[PDB]
């Protein structure tokens, strides 16, 4: 929920939850997609690649 | 005709405001009122235990 004086958004990290879209007012959420792992179970260059 | 009004004056000082879920403030501590006042606001909390 928000209010006509509040249209800019950050909570502890200055989010960009302040996206207010002046243009047309609709407050926007802002979050980072999956960021991902990697890692590689290999049985070793002696067995087989 | 007949009316009154108040004068007053007002000093800088901060406080531990506290907004609850609509986003209305509701709940406001100085620092400079009392200990109490004081040692909840450095905890940035309203309940302080023993
Ligand atoms: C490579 O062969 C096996 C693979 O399991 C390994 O146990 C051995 O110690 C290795 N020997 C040499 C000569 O690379
Ligand atoms: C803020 O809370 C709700 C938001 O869902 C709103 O209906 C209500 O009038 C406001 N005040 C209080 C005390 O809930």
């Amino acid at each position: 929920k928000f209010l006509p004086f509040q249209q800019f958004g950050r909570d502890i990290a200055d989010t960009t939850d302040a996206v207010r879209d002046p243009q047309t007012l609709e407050i926007l959420d802002i979050t980072p997609c999956s960021f991902g792992g990697v890692s590689v179970i290999t049985p070793g260059t002696n067995t087989s690649n | 005709g007949a009316a009154a009004y108040y004068v007053g004056y007002l000093q800088p000082r901060t406080f531990l405001l506290k907004y609850n879920e609509n986003g209305t403030i509701t709940d406001a501590v100085d620092c400079a009122l009392d200990p109490l006042s004081e040692t909840k606001c450095t905890l940035k909390s309203f309940t302080v235990e023993k």
